[PDB]
């Protein structure tokens, strides 16, 4: 039963005043709804559609193309740990093999409370400060195997 | 004494899980040089195809086995047997029911089903033969 | 234009096409999925790899692609360079990598693109040994079906649907390998041209469901040359059978008409043919008893109470042939022939008829329709009727983007740069209606009024436009400044198009249209004028004449037709039902010659087993007034020996010869063409439509079935073993048989099927082309019956007054669907479920007078009948007004412009 | 920069106006390929684009467009201010100016420094970034990045 909400639509209308085309607003509209719910259900891509003015298609297009975009219920926190080449140098699998066991679970799936969802990404950028990883909005370098449950003890 | 090659009466065989091995794909009756083989296709509710008919006319037919070496399920095989001789050459036009025999004759273990990657009762996509489990688009793994 | 060099040799081509558009017209084979003639080139598939040299004497060049590479003066390239052959090879093998093991169970095989280019590459070895990815597959509607797994990622259906076609409900979904074509969720596509995507596909994604039910492989089907029998436009098809039944229905190209495109009505619409409850035999009624006769008795027995009556009148059909409806004329005479439509429908097919042949403005071919540079569209909802007009005035808007990127010298194919530069710019398009229109999202204005208010609005932009024009008196400040956008737009067009049609049941919206085309006529534009009809011979039932379906029900009535002989008509379309049955007991003797079931059969006296246009032969002229020929699919004789299923040209004309001289003569079809062009001059061209029946390439006759066609000593085999002589065809240069000639390059129009070596796909018909994508290379078939007149016609001085409601009437607006509202095709047992639930539209202040919501069941009287229908509610739709949805079951198409008396609650 | 007056319109009483915009992406790597870029902003799937045409031509809403790395638009202001004499000066070589160089991995002081073309790897690697860790021999480098 979605509905847009009265700040979600204002927030999505402030946008299209940014480009030629509404099409634009398409991928923040996407991340305006999913930064409000965690992630982007299936009623809100005909929900952002008609606001645009493009096809539903059009926007599920977008959705499922851009890997940040989430099409599936996720945790209320969600873990990106770096695995591209100069996190592996560093010692990534490590930092894997100990998120996989605190939360019991494998990359791609939540835990069983929700608290967490786990998700491998690209390279986040930070490569010559160490093995890196992103909870939310924040970046943690530097990363060991034996900082990995005080780390994860202050997203509740 | 016959050779396991003798080409003598068309059968057509059976899965070993029992059903009949034929998809009605009527590459057997194209590749026939004398044209003595009709058949229609039928699908299942399962969403499986076979034959609703299957029409030989043995009048014709000079055993060259072209239809045999044809098909890719192994469903049409000729047997040793030449023991055959009617009245009249209208029982020489044999239907699917003279036609199906209750195992799967020269080639016992190949299904085809197993590898085709159509869905049918009992393989669901993902459940053939060299064949990964779907990935949703949706999928929040990149 | 330009000349390049290919693998030494040296060719002349033109310098604007690409290069694999250059080389297929020459007979060169290069291998191609993303590529289509109709969509443009965008380069994703990589298969069409060619080397590319800097000149003669540079022996290492470079891969380009050959869609995406402009065959300018001075190029060197080679197709065969083994550097290329191997790369080539490998996109093969790249695709074939996770492609699942389906061609026995595909029904893409046998007439699969992948499957030919993969044995063209020459690769048939697999070293991939690891794991193939998998697709869930969703439901897309009672007419595609769906398997993901096949999808080669050509990106073609998401081209031709989008940009080609505009709908809206496909799309691309996921990245890297992982990419899904389809809808965002399961349900039907909603596009009226959503069919051509199963020829579009290159594999085996989108399929037709229809065939899938009695699936047959393409070389075991007879085809023939045939016309579309489901409205007035007259694409060309190539029908299918297979054991006696009509299996599916594919595109036949004609560069001049349709193209490589069909819409959903002609492709899907074609059940009607396999009805069981057709009659096969002529039979007889003997007060409640029924009597199964031969066609020598059937016309013994006719001729017999024929000849002791005392006037004898016929009843034509919109939906016959021109060979029928003039041998009925000849029975009869022409002072008691009918032409079964309507005196209002009638009044708006000769008015119609007038502007094309007498306005002295061209009226272009379907094709030629996107070329155009406006389009102001008047009544028509021409989605609903006329459905490919709708989309080659789609294309036609696409023409300002056209123009841009020709200022900015990108080239025609690369279709990717030309939208980029456009960027929603469009060709001006004005559509009237009374409700919405799907062509709403590409159009400047829409305008929903009523019938006599569409016309004013067309009456006053011709007054703007030309001072001479009678002006429209009481339009308001909002609506003239619109007209003036109208106006402006219009005169400032180098090609406007002018578009309407009989189907919106007002002669002063045919009259409105008319006065457009002649002020922008005097103005110097190069003007086109398109009206639709109604029926696929409606335009050429117009041409014979004819008195009114009204006046031969009097004549019959009034005791002065001692019988009535209907031909392919079922009259409750055209008149009330009550008048109709009420009129056919008085008379004596009924016949009717129908090849489908009808109502008025329940009382007739003798029912001639008719055949239907895939077991006859012909001539329609279609709404542009090119007369067409339709030639026999099948013998329907040969698979059961009972059916006595003949033309009606020929039922009618043995019937004439019996009457005269008691003995039958079944005659030739071109002594019938002979006969109309003797007595009608307005149909002389029809003669030139086809050539006749000794016709010979080099002594051959044209093939109807591909020479590898099975089963001949097996398909009669049940009935009896001994094989029967094969059927003969007396009336056309076909042969009911494979031993005739199909080759490319064989000198006729008349193509029944594509096939080529290599190319067992709906591609090939890029040999049978002069280039890809322009015409047949001897000249597409059918002719042009008249040409454009010297001089044209006055001012049309009769403008309507303005529409007022009035208590207790209601004005019937007419609603069509593509689906429901033809009269054969509603019949097929596929559209029950594509065709929506009966209505009745309301305007919601209409219906918070009448006191009633969406859903409520609501009573009205039409002649003293009532119908009970569920409100729906229509806010585009202005008070006053009544909408129904014309052509069903129980909704004559008569009905529009009608008045409902009474409108209230059922209980 | 908007309340000083260095931004909007009428930028230093010039007749100049700019508006210039931060949008944040969603995730793509094929999003810095410039022609796929254009397709990002635009609010499509990021597809790059076949060229010819170029986006000088034919870009963003098909406007004129230009597509430049942040690096190369930092190096503007420098040359501007300074000359064109000062920045073809800097290094005796055939690419001028400076360039953000660095060394990653598993080395001492993994890092990123200011530095002028020509420097030559062996300086960075041993005299910036300190050599390899102790225990550790040098195999193999890649130049610039993941692609190279
Ligand atoms: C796959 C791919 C990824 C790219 N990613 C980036 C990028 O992240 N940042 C960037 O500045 N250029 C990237 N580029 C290069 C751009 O396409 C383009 O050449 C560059 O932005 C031009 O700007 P410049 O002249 O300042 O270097 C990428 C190119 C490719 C092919
Ligand atoms: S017998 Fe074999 S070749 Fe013939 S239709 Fe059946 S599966 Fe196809
Ligand atoms: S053995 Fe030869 S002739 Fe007999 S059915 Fe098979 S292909 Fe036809
Ligand atoms: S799409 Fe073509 S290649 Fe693929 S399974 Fe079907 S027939 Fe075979
Ligand atoms: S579904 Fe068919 S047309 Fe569309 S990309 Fe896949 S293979 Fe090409
Ligand atoms: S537009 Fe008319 S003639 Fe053409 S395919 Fe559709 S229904 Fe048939
Ligand atoms: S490779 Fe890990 S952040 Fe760059
Ligand atoms: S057909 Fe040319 S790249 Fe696809
Ligand atoms: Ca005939």
């Amino acid at each position: 039963a979605f509905e847009l909400s009265a700040a979600e639509r204002e927030a999505i209308e402030h946008e299209m005043h940014h480009y030629e085309d509404p099409r634009a607003a398409s991928i923040e509209a996407l991340k305006i709804v999913q930064k409000q719910r965690g992630w982007v259900p299936d009623g809100a891509i005909h929900a952002i559609a008609d606001v645009l003015g493009i096809p539903a298609s059009d926007v599920e297009g977008v959705a499922t193309f851009y890997s940040q975009i989430f099409r599936q219920p996720v945790g209320r926190h969600v873990i990106r740990y770096c695995d591209s080449v100069v996190c592996h140098i560093n010692g990534y699998q490590g930092i894997q093999a100990a998120l996989e066991k605190k939360l019991n679970i494998k990359p791609g799936q939540t835990t069983f409370d929700g608290r967490f969802t786990l998700l491998p990404t690209c390279c986040l950028g930070n490569c010559d400060k160490g093995p890196n990883m992103m909870i939310d909005e924040d970046t943690h370098a530097h990363l060991t195997p034996e900082a990995i449950p005080e780390l994860l003890e202050r997203y509740k | 004494y016959l050779p396991p090659r003798y080409r003598g009466r068309i059968v057509l065989t059976r899965d070993p899980d029992g059903e009949e091995r034929c998809v009605a794909c009527n590459l057997c009756a194209v590749a026939c040089p004398v044209g003595c083989i009709s058949l229609q296709k039928a699908e299942t509710k399962d969403g499986r195809w076979y034959p609703e008919f299957f029409r030989i006319n043995f009048s014709r037919c000079i055993f060259c086995g072209l239809c045999e070496e044809a098909c890719p399920t192994t469903a049409i095989q000729l047997t040793p047997d030449f023991e055959m001789g009617e009245y009249k050459r209208q029982d020489l036009v044999y239907e699917k029911e003279d036609l199906l025999i209750s195992g799967p004759g020269k080639y016992p273990e190949y299904n085809f089903y197993r590898m085709a990657g159509m869905a049918i009762d009992g393989k669901d996509k993902g459940e053939a033969e060299n064949e990964a489990k779907p990935i949703d688009v949706k999928s929040l793994l990149p | 234009m330009a000349t390049i060099h290919v693998d030494g040799k040296e060719y002349e081509v033109n310098g604007a096409d690409n290069l694999l558009e250059a080389c297929l017209s020459l007979g060169l084979d290069i291998p191609y999925f993303c590529w289509h003639p109709a969509l443009g080139s965008v380069g994703a598939c990589r298969q069409c790899a060619v080397k590319q040299y800097q000149n003669a004497e540079d022996t290492r060049g470079r891969l380009v692609m050959s869609c995406m590479t402009p065959a300018s003066d001075g190029t060197f390239i080679s197709i065969d360079d083994e550097e290329a052959k191997q790369f080539r090879e490998s996109v093969v093998e790249w695709l074939m990598t996770n492609h699942p093991h389906d061609c026995p169970v595909c029904e893409e095989g046998g007439n699969c693109h992948l499957q030919d280019m993969t044995v063209m590459t020459g690769h048939s070895f697999r070293r991939y040994r690891f794991t193939k990815r998998t697709h869930r597959n969703q439901d897309l509607g009672p007419f595609i079906s769906h398997e993901m797994n096949r999808c080669i990622a050509c990106y073609r259906c998401v081209r031709y649907y989008k940009d080609y076609a505009d709908g809206t409900d496909l799309g691309v979904y996921g990245a890297h390998d992982n990419v899904y074509f389809g809808r965002p969720e399961d349900g039907t596509l909603e596009s009226e041209f959503s069919g051509n995507l199963v020829e579009i596909c290159p594999t085996g994604v989108f399929t037709d469901k229809t065939h899938s039910e009695r699936y047959n492989r393409k070389w075991d089907m007879q085809f023939a040359p045939s016309i579309c029998q489901q409205c007035s436009i007259g694409c060309n098809i190539s029908p299918g059978e297979r054991y006696g039944e009509l299996r599916r229905i594919e595109n036949r190209y004609n560069g001049t008409v349709n193209h490589y495109f069909l819409c959903d009505r002609g492709r899907f619409g074609y059940g009607y043919v396999n009805l069981k409850d057709r009659p096969r035999q002529p039979v007889q009624r003997r007060g409640d008893d029924f009597i199964t006769l031969n066609a020598e008795q059937a016309m013994q027995g006719a001729a017999d109470i024929l000849r002791q009556s005392k006037k004898v009148i016929g009843i034509g059909s919109p939906r016959a042939s021109v060979e029928s409806n003039f041998a009925l004329r000849e029975l009869v005479g022409e002072e008691n022939f009918y032409t079964g439509i309507a005196h209002g429908e009638q009044e708006r097919l000769q008015l119609a008829l007038k502007v094309l042949r007498e306005g002295g403005i061209y009226t272009p071919a379907l094709r030629e329709i996107e070329s155009y540079d406006a389009v102001l569209v008047l009544g028509e909802d021409v989605t609903q009727t006329g459905a490919r007009v709708a989309l080659a005035v789609r294309q036609a808007v696409k023409g300002k983007a056209r123009e841009m990127a020709a200022a900015q010298k990108v080239a025609d194919w690369q279709i990717a740069a030309i939208l980029n530069i456009g960027q929603r710019a469009k060709h001006p398009l004005f559509v009237t209606n009374v409700d919405d229109t799907r062509l709403d999202d590409i159009a400047a204005w829409t305008y929903r009024a009523p019938v006599e208010d569409q016309a004013r609005l067309g009456f006053a932009i011709a007054h703007a436009l030309d001072n001479s024009a009678p002006a429209v008196d009481g339009i308001e400040p909002e609506l003239q400044s619109k007209i003036d956008v109208i106006v402006q737009a219009l005169a400032g067009a180098k090609k406007p198009l002018i578009i309407s049609g009989t189907n919106a049941g007002s002669l002063e919206v045919i009259q409105a249209a008319a006065n457009v085309a002649k002020a922008l006529k005097g103005r110097g534009a190069d003007v086109g004028i398109t009206m639709i009809a109604r029926s696929v011979n409606s335009m050429g039932l117009g041409i014979m004449g004819g008195g009114s379906l009204e006046e031969a029900l009097t004549e019959l009535e009034t005791g002065r037709a001692d019988a009535v002989v209907v031909l392919e008509n079922d009259l409750h379309r055209h008149a009330s039902a009550i008048r109709v049955n009420a009129a056919l007991a008085k008379a004596p003797l009924v016949m009717v010659v129908d090849h489908q079931r009808t109502a008025i059969m329940e009382n007739a006296h003798l029912v001639l087993s008719a055949a239907s246009f895939a077991e006859s032969d012909g001539t329609v002229i279609n709404n542009e007034g090119r007369a067409q020929r339709f030639f026999q699919v099948y013998d329907p004789a040969y698979y059961d020996s009972k059916t006595v299923m003949l033309e009606s040209w020929r039922w009618l004309h043995s019937l004439h010869s019996t009457l005269l001289s008691r003995e039958v003569d079944w005659t030739q079809l071109d002594h019938v063409i002979d006969a109309v062009v003797a007595k009608i001059p307005e149909l002389a061209g029809i003669k030139d439509a086809a050539p006749d029946a000794t016709f010979r390439i080099r002594g051959q006759k044209l093939a109807r079935e591909p020479h590898r066609y099975s089963g001949r000593t097996a398909m009669r085999a049940n009935i009896s073993v001994h094989e029967p002589r094969q059927p003969q065809d007396i009336d056309t240069m076909f042969t009911f048989s494979m031993e005739g000639n199909n080759q490319p390059t064989a000198h006729r129009s008349q193509v029944p099927f594509a096939w080529a070596p290599g190319w067992n796909s709906p591609q090939a018909w890029n040999k049978f082309q002069d280039e890809v994508g322009g015409k047949l290379r001897f000249g597409d078939p059918g002719v042009r019956l008249f040409e454009t007149s010297e001089n044209g016609l006055d001012y049309f001085t009769s403008v309507p007054a303005r529409f007022q409601p009035q208590d207790g009437k209601w004005r019937i607006a007419p609603y069509y669907h593509l689906f429901g509202s033809d009269e054969l095709s509603q019949r097929a047992p596929v559209f029950q479920s594509r065709m929506p639930q009966p209505y009745i539209k309301l305007n919601p202040a209409d219906a918070a007078k009448l006191g009633v919501n969406a859903g409520t069941r609501v009573s009205f009287s039409y002649d003293g009948n009532t119908v009970t229908l569920p409100v729906e509610i229509a806010e585009g739709l202005t008070a006053g007004q009544v909408g129904l949805p014309m052509g069903m079951s129980g909704i004559a198409p008569v009905l529009a412009g009608a008045h409902l008396e009474d409108l209230k609650e059922a209980q | 920069a908007t309340e000083a007056g260095l931004l909007g319109k009428n930028i230093m009483g010039t007749g100049f106006d700019f508006e210039l915009f931060v949008h944040t992406g969603a995730g793509r790597y094929i999003c810095g390929e410039e022609t796929a870029l254009i397709n990002s902003l635009e609010g499509r799937r990021a597809n790059p684009r076949s060229k010819p045409p170029f986006p000088a031509t034919s870009g963003a809403w098909g406007k004129p467009t230009c597509v430049n790395n942040v690096e190369t638009l930092c190096n503007v202001p420098a040359i501007l201010a300074n000359g064109v004499e000062w920045y073809q000066n800097i290094s005796k070589s055939k690419d001028a100016g400076t360039k953000l160089m660095g060394f990653s991995g598993r080395v001492k002081n993994p890092g990123l420094w200011e530095l002028p073309f020509g420097t030559t790897a062996r300086e960075i690697l041993e005299d910036y970034a300190g050599g390899m860790r102790d225990g550790l021999k040098f195999k193999a480098w890649q130049p610039g990045g993941a692609g190279t």
